[PDB]
């Protein structure tokens, strides 16, 4: 992919109790028109790690099936193995670096939450094949504008509970909506626990004017 | 980057600096420019610090084959050969190389001059380097057939300490071998800095 | 150049001008842009010329093939699918603005959206070519849901005029399309 | 059955591997002996006419600076045999700045042993012995056409296999020494070999740790044989 | 006889007769037996002698931290199959960042030998392969055959006379679930002293242990630390 | 249009000792004007006797060095003993000059125990050249931390000054202190500082905390 | 014979012995019926433990090609292992290049023209493999399919695979199968299995039974036979 097309925005996600919380917006901007104001960025593996992503969005269809193949030839098998999130994060990095070197990329950004064997998991991957672990995540402008809202937070207090990460999110959308040319009124929210994975539906944001009144 | 090779009644002589460099960065003083690939052929390094240790070690590679197969070392004028067609492959990819090829033989001594760009020549005198042609004055003013064996290695120890002093690509210590008939000897290895008192007095 | 697709109750409206131009002249005057594929499926083309003629071709021999096989007749999404495969694989190669529609016995009336890039998502309307920004915030505030075939005939033609009115690329004649279970309405229109 | 490689009997096996040790059985013999001190090898020449050169029967080979080589059976086979050895350990050695170890040449000589219907031609006739002094002292292998490679302290092998392994066991223990093995060897060798030992029927060829050069002997060998 | 040449040819009875040739070559190796706990999985293997002199062939060998091997048949197929062995361990490593399955790894090897089974110009593999393995779920004894048939086990023994050991170990097998890491080893060598003719002792110079535990790495043991598994036994009953 | 290098910083010390070897870096991995982790360190552990720092591009130096740690498994069931430290640099050049044509952006320094129990440190380039040396600094901070080894640990440009060689004790602080002052004016050094120290007796790890801006 | 060493010739009467060969090796393998209600697909196999040292669910006969199929192979056990592989490889491109699951006409289609080339070329042999293939979907109902050697692939009620192939469907037909629900089928698959030859010339077996249909929203999966055991309890009543 040389020309990234049909394009997402920034992705959040962040640790918590017992479990990995992860929202993103539902536009499919072209350039500058909001072409596809209704589509899903984040896809629900199997019980326990939870894709979302960035980018162009016709190479995110491509790894959706790709990944929604691997996780149901395992299954079939009955073997009483599962991918592990971790797992996953390491074959997502494998295939990005391995498309790079053929020097026809896959233009995305993909944030992977997982929640296996008590543990938290929240990894990323880069177009370039640049991976890491995190336990506050942000794509897009969102490591510009939402990240710093999310170290200050974490560093004051390091754990968080559910209540307080999932209202943590609403804020820090709330602020991508305010100064990013490319957000969306319309986003939803994807939370992974021991209970497995829960995507919640198209929610929407609270707007504050008070300034236009002001000279 | 200076390197210089003659040869004389007794043998040949082989000098080198020791400084390399990245951009405007000096990254080390002890570099080791004169790749000694048998115990009767000596190589050099000179430009291109990776290219020019690879092809000479995979050099060394085949002719101690050569020598398995057919019990005899190989001549000065083949090894010379067989790095020339190595290179000429890859002619034009953005290779660097301007190493020089020393030994004894049984014609007597051997010295060849090989490029990246397939310049297989031999000769008497050669310098190779960023501070090559500094080099060129100092030591054929001083050159003769019939030198001594210690008036060759006080040539060519004055000759890389005129080249290192202009130059700015030049420095470290001044290394020294020695090719005879039976092999090749280390000579010695001075700073620059002990060579700067002993020469202004 | 302006194509539109929308479905009803029954099935789906198809919709689409001619002036095929080529940089400031028009080489033809008039034009099917939109394509048979199967008895129920139709497509309307958008981008390249010599593009997207190669691609329906290919993709009529496969469709074609496979539902002589199954003794069935093909799903819409079968037909999207199929286009989706092309373009993602030769992107970088081609330009197509492929928008595939019509009844299913399965399902009913889909309409489908291939854009450029090579992603496949399913609409209850659609637009594309290079005239369809203009009527691009028309077209939403006059939608409304739960309309009859004839409404979004009318719908679509007073869409499309907007258009060809405008659009340099644009205007000519209107083709319109019905696709429902009983048959095809194929009609030209100018008004 | 048996007439190909791509058959089994009912039995197990074959039936044609096994024909392949029979062409060792007509090579000329050749011992080999592991000592602390270093390994010797001795092996015996069979020289037809005295208008042919003698040292153009190869049967002591050069592998590397610290490994020698024995052979016997097809000399054919043992020339391919021969040549890639060599080029393993060159290659080790390009690649790692080190010397291959003597267990690890035979792996790689062992790898095309048995390849010979694995691809996707017969099996070799010839059988080798390996000595050298590598990082754990000095060692001696054996391998055959069967790619079966094994460690053996004291091998005798080629025609009178049997004949000198009876008689080697007898004389062979723990705490020898290098001069000692050498006169223990010759002393099978004139029992099993048809001519008088003479300094043109035989030749040896030892490795030592500081003595990495000269896997040979050269008319010191007239020295030896006066010694018996 | 005429149907008994290539593995191509069906038989009028309907049994391929090159496969059940392969059968008897594994008959041709030592004995083996392997054999697990709830935490530890067992392997021990008899050597055997080529010379007096010479050193014993040696039969366990290491794959991954977590998987080895025992062996009984054809050298030739030992080392081709353990070269794909040690491939597909270390690809799972550098893909997916975890080891592998043992389950899955042998499915793998039943795919290997099929096709060289029913295309011409192939023999079958004849070997033995005895497998231990620590997956997520516990420890695994599988065998292989040469008819590509691997079976999950809970106690095997493979070989030549290797009926005696498994006459053994139905005996014992309701004890082999409970007992810890020292006599579970000497439960196992036990079994190997039947496929042992009565003149002969089970000494340190001719047996291999291996052992992979829930916490420990697949170990290989041979004629030093064979000595703390071979005391506190009793004579044969003669 | 697309790019295939990009440069995510880092800074990579070792010092041969006399029977040991020192190792550090930070664990600060940025790109741009930005911070990706605070928690990154370039340590890694190959052997008991060996370690390996890389800088550079981050998505070849996770390349790299599960290259690396592929091959060491394949040394060992070839060979049935575990790579010296001599070896794997004499592997890695080859490593390196394989992709000559599309190189790996990687810096890379090998620290560890020699077969005669001391320390040995190989720098590297991205073709794939290397020596031997006592000392070496590589990274985005290595031009401000090589001559204050040579002043220190060279006794470079020093007048009428014993030469001791450097104890344990005192080759810890000369880390301590030449990671605060590189991270005064380097803007991609902080945030911590992993230090591995290789003995007879196995690798010691230990952490030391920068400034956080 | 004397004609029959190819699979690529033919007899003096015109047929392929090999091909007559290759399927009465499938007649010596233990029996495994199957059966269809108006919901869903059953299938069950007689599976007899080799000596003890079976470890309770090794080398099960009873595979999983898809999401909503599955097999009920007899034969050479790894020779269909093999096959089973071709058919979870071909459901994999058609959800690839399509976009849905298979539909079990086609997949039978697929499959039985893969075993059909092994039976031309004098290089390689046929296949000593049949197996059944079960189904359910909302738009199609439940299908059963039956593969032989040969390649002839067609559809049933009921089948049965093994040595007593006569002697199973001879009481498979006497039921009432288009009207009963597939849980009421699972006691009924379980008799059939006990009636013939339970221990005469072998020694034990173990029941495997594996389920499709509506009440596994189209999953297909083991039964929970650890659950309530009322195979074993209403089997092994028809002791008098």
């Amino acid at each position: 992919t040389q020309n990234p097309m049909v394009t997402g925005t920034s992705v959040l996600g962040v640790k918590f109790e017992g479990g990995v919380v992860i929202a993103a917006d539902m536009l499919g901007s072209y350039g500058s028109l909001a072409r596809f104001r209704n589509i899903s960025r984040i896809m629900r593996v199997n019980n326990s790690t939870m894709l979302g992503a960035s980018g162009d969005y016709a190479d995110f269809q491509y790894l959706k099936q790709v990944l929604g193949q691997m996780v149901i030839d395992e299954e079939l098998l009955g073997d009483g193995h599962s991918y592990s999130p971790r797992a996953i994060h390491s074959w997502l990095t494998r295939a990005m670096y391995s498309r790079r070197s053929k020097m026809n990329p896959l233009w995305n950004t993909m944030v992977i939450g997982g929640y296996a064997d008590g543990e938290s998991f929240l990894g990323y991957v880069d177009m370039l094949g640049v991976a890491y672990e995190a336990p506050s995540l942000a794509t897009g402008y969102g490591a510009y504008l939402a990240q710093p809202l999310l170290r200050e937070v974490l560093e004051k207090q390091p754990v968080l509970s559910q209540t307080e990460a999932r209202d943590l999110v609403e804020r820090c959308m709330r602020v991508l909506y305010y100064r990013d040319a490319r957000s969306y009124n319309r986003f939803q929210i994807a939370t992974v626990t021991e209970k497995g994975v829960e995507i919640e539906g198209p929610l929407s944001t609270e707007t504050n004017w008070d300034i236009a009144h002001m000279i | 980057t200076t390197t210089l090779a003659f040869k004389f009644r007794h043998g040949v002589i082989v000098a080198a600096d020791s400084r390399a460099t990245a951009g405007a960065y000096i990254a080390s003083q002890t570099v080791k420019k004169v790749i000694e690939i048998n115990p009767y052929l000596l190589g050099t390094m000179a430009g291109g610090a990776a290219d020019c240790s690879f092809w000479e070690r995979l050099l060394a590679r085949q002719c101690r084959i050569y020598e398995l197969r057919n019990k005899e070392r190989i001549s000065v004028a083949a090894a010379s050969k067989l790095l020339a067609n190595m290179v000429y492959q890859y002619k034009g990819m953005g290779l660097s190389m301007g190493t020089m090829i020393c030994g004894w033989d049984k014609r007597g001594p051997g010295l060849y001059y090989v490029d990246s760009e397939g310049n297989r020549i031999s000769g008497a005198t050669f310098s190779v380097g960023s501070g090559s042609v500094y080099a060129y004055g100092v030591m054929d003013r001083g050159y003769s057939y019939d030198l001594e064996v210690e008036q060759a290695y006080d040539l060519a120890r004055r000759a890389i300490y005129q080249a290192t002093y202009r130059d700015a690509y030049s420095g470290g210590a001044v290394n020294l071998y020695h090719v005879r008939e039976d092999g090749w000897i280390r000579v010695s290895s001075d700073n620059v800095a002990d060579l700067h008192e002993k020469y202004s007095g | 150049t302006t194509i539109m697709a929308v479905q009803f109750d029954g099935g789906v409206v198809l919709g689409a001008d001619s002036r095929t131009t080529t940089g400031s002249y028009i080489a033809n005057r008039v034009t099917d842009k939109l394509t048979p594929i199967h008895d129920r499926i139709f497509c309307c083309r958008s981008g390249s010329a010599a593009d997207t003629q190669a691609v329906a071709d290919a993709v009529t021999y496969q469709l074609g093939f496979h539902s002589i096989e199954l003794n069935e007749p093909p799903l819409v999404h079968t037909a999207a699918s199929l286009f989706k495969e092309m373009c993602y694989r030769y992107r970088e190669d081609l330009m197509a603005g492929i928008i595939i529609a019509g009844w299913d016995p399965q399902e009913g009336g889909q309409v489908y959206s291939v854009p450029m890039g090579g992603m496949m998502v399913r609409q209850s309307f659609a637009i594309g070519g290079s005239g369809s920004s203009y009527i691009y915030g028309y077209v939403d505030a006059t939608y409304r849901e739960g309309m009859t075939k004839e409404e979004c005939l009318q719908f679509t033609a007073n869409a499309l005029a907007l258009a060809m009115e405008r659009d340099g690329s644009s205007g000519g004649v209107i083709r319109l399309a019905a696709i429902a279970e009983s048959g095809v309405e194929r009609q030209v229109l100018l008004g | 059955y048996d007439r190909g490689v791509n058959t089994f009997s009912p039995e197990g096996r074959l039936f044609q591997v096994e024909y392949a040790i029979e062409a060792i059985k007509l090579g000329s013999t050749a011992i080999g002996i592991q000592t602390s001190e270093g390994v010797c090898l001795a092996v015996e020449k069979r020289i037809t006419s005295p208008l042919m050169e003698p040292s153009s029967i190869e049967k002591i080979v050069e592998i590397d600076a610290h490994i020698g080589c024995a052979m016997s059976g097809l000399i054919a086979d043992a020339k391919t045999l021969i040549d890639k050895a060599r080029v393993e350990t060159q290659n080790h050695w390009f690649t790692y700045n080190e010397t291959m170890t003597v267990e690890s040449v035979t792996q790689a000589v062992s790898n095309l042993a048995l390849q010979f219907g694995e691809e996707d031609s017969r099996p070799f006739g010839v059988a080798l012995l390996f000595g050298g002094v590598d990082e754990k002292g000095p060692q001696l292998f054996h391998m055959d056409p069967s790619g079966t490679f094994v460690q053996c302290d004291a091998r005798a092998i080629g025609s009178a296999s049997e004949g000198a392994q009876s008689s080697l066991q007898e004389v062979y223990h723990k705490s020898m020494t290098l001069k000692e093995a050498i006169k223990s060897s010759l002393i099978i060798l004139k029992q099993v070999m048809e001519e008088k030992l003479n300094a043109t029927n035989i030749e040896l060829a030892t490795v030592q740790p500081g003595q990495n050069f000269h896997m040979f002997t050269k008319e010191e060998l007239e020295e030896v044989i006066k010694d018996i | 006889n005429q149907y008994d040449n290539d593995v191509t040819v069906w038989s009028p009875q309907g049994r391929i007769h090159q496969i059940e040739y392969a059968m008897e070559a594994v008959k041709q190796g030592s004995a083996t037996v392997g054999l697990k706990s709830k935490t530890h999985a067992v392997l021990v293997a008899l050597k055997r002698a080529q010379s007096e002199l010479a050193a014993h062939q040696k039969k366990i060998l290491h794959v991954d931290n977590h998987i080895g091997i025992s062996i009984a048949g054809l050298t030739a197929d030992a080392r081709l199959l353990c070269n794909f062995m040690r491939q597909e361990c270390l690809d799972s490593r550098f893909v997916f960042d975890r080891p592998l399955p043992v389950s899955r790894l042998v499915s793998l090897i039943g795919s290997k030998t099929q096709i060289p089974t029913q295309r011409y110009g192939r023999r079958p593999y004849g070997v033995g392969l005895l497998i231990a393995g620590y997956d997520d779920m516990g420890p695994h004894i599988f065998q292989t055959c040469p008819s590509a048939n691997y079976f999950d086990c809970r106690a095997m023994s493979i070989g030549a006379r290797s009926q005696s050991a498994r006459t053994y170990l139905e005996r014992h097998m309701s004890e082999f679930m409970e007992c810890n890491l020292n006599e579970l080893v000497k439960h196992g060598l036990r079994a190997l002293r039947e496929t042992l003719p009565a003149e002969q002792d089970l000494t340190t110079k001719n047996v291999s242990i291996g052992i992979v535990g829930k916490d420990l790495e697949f170990t290989i043991y041979d004629d030093d630390d064979v000595s703390p598994f071979l005391e506190g036994l009793e004579e044969r009953p003669q | 249009r697309f790019s295939p290098y990009v440069f995510n910083g880092g800074t990579i010390l070792a010092i041969a000792g006399e029977d040991f070897a020192i190792v550090a870096s930070d664990t600060r991995l940025s790109e741009g004007f930005s911070i990706h982790t605070r928690d990154s360190p370039k340590c890694y552990k190959l052997t008991d006797k060996t370690v390996i720092g890389c800088s550079g591009f981050h998505g070849d130096c996770l390349t790299l060095t599960k290259i690396i740690e592929a091959r060491l498994k394949m040394y060992k069931h070839s060979n049935n003993k575990a790579m010296t430290t001599g070896a794997i640099a004499a592997m890695l050049s080859t490593i390196l000059y394989s992709r000559r044509f599309f190189p790996y952006y990687v810096y890379n320094i090998i620290g560890g125990l020699d077969e005669e129990g001391k320390g040995a440190v190989y720098s590297f380039d991205p073709v794939g050249s290397y020596q031997r040396d006592s000392f070496k600094a590589g990274g985005s901070a290595s031009a401000m931390l090589q001559p204050l080894l040579d002043n220190q640990v060279g006794f470079k440009n020093m007048q009428n000054v014993e030469h001791v060689p450097l104890s344990l004790d005192r080759a810890m602080r000369l880390v301590k202190d030449v990671f605060i002052s590189a991270a005064e004016r380097d803007v991609y050094t902080g945030d911590a500082l992993r230090i591995c120290i290789v003995t007879k007796e196995g690798i010691r790890e230990e952490t030391v905390s920068l400034r956080k801006d | 014979t004397g004609y029959d060493l190819s699979a690529s010739t033919f007899s003096p009467d015109g047929r392929v012995f090999q091909v007559e060969y290759a399927m009465k090796a499938v007649e010596n393998s233990s029996t495994a019926i199957g059966i269809r209600c108006k919901d869903g697909v059953v299938f069950g196999v007689e599976k007899l433990v080799l000596s003890k040292l079976y470890e309770e669910g090794s080398n099960k006969r009873l595979f999983n090609v898809d999401r909503h199929v599955g097999m009920a192979v007899a034969g050479l056990l790894a020779d269909a292992r093999s096959l089973a592989d071709i058919a979870r490889e071909e459901a994999s491109n058609f959800r690839s290049n399509f976009g849905y699951n298979i539909p079990l006409k086609h997949l039978a289609d697929r499959v039985a023209m893969y075993v059909h080339a092994y039976t031309l070329y004098s290089a390689v042999r046929p296949f000593g493999c049949s197996f059944m293939l079960g189904s359910y979907s909302v738009n199609d109902g439940a299908q059963l399919y039956m593969i032989d050697p040969s390649g002839v692939s067609y559809g049933y009620w009921g089948c049965a695979i093994g040595k007593a192939r006569q002697a199973a469907k001879t009481e498979i037909e006497k039921l009432q199968m288009k009207e009963m629900t597939c849980r009421d089928i699972v006691k009924e698959v379980a008799k059939i299995i006990y009636i013939v030859h339970d221990e005469v010339k072998d020694k034990a077996f173990e029941l495997e039974l594996s389920w499709v249909g509506e009440l596994t929203n189209g999953r297909h999966e083991i039964v929970p036979k650890d659950i309530r055991e009322e195979a074993e309890k209403y089997a092994k009543e028809s002791l008098k």
